[PDB]
């Protein structure tokens, strides 16, 4: 590609990054995030820790 | 696919010998590997000076 500052759209450079998540055969890995919220203690309230 | 290390340094009163006595042992490590096993084996530092 001879790449130049005057080409039109679809001649300029794009950069491109391909994720492919993979899941083979093991016990874990990577994953999404996971917000903490507060604490209220002295109050029946639904909880998770 | 996890790999369990557990461990205990007591201090005995001898040099070498296998005493007696009760020790549980604490978790140290926990590694999500995936590697299969089948053998083992241990490291010595040699005798050069
Ligand atoms: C460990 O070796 C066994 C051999 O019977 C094999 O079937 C198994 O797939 C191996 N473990 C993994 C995670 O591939």
């Amino acid at each position: 590609y001879g790449f130049q500052p005057t080409n039109g759209v679809g001649y300029q450079p794009y950069r491109v990054v391909v994720l492919s998540f993979e899941l083979l055969h093991a016990p874990a890995t990577v994953c999404g995030p996971k917000k903490s919220t507060n604490l209220v203690k002295n109050k029946c309230v639904n909880f998770n820790f | 696919g996890y790999f369990k290390i557990y461990s205990k340094h007591t201090p005995i009163n001898l040099v070498r010998d296998l005493p007696q006595g009760f020790s549980a042992l604490e978790p140290l490590v926990d590694l999500p590997i995936g590697i299969n096993i089948t053998r083992f084996q241990t490291l010595l530092a040699l005798h050069r000076s």
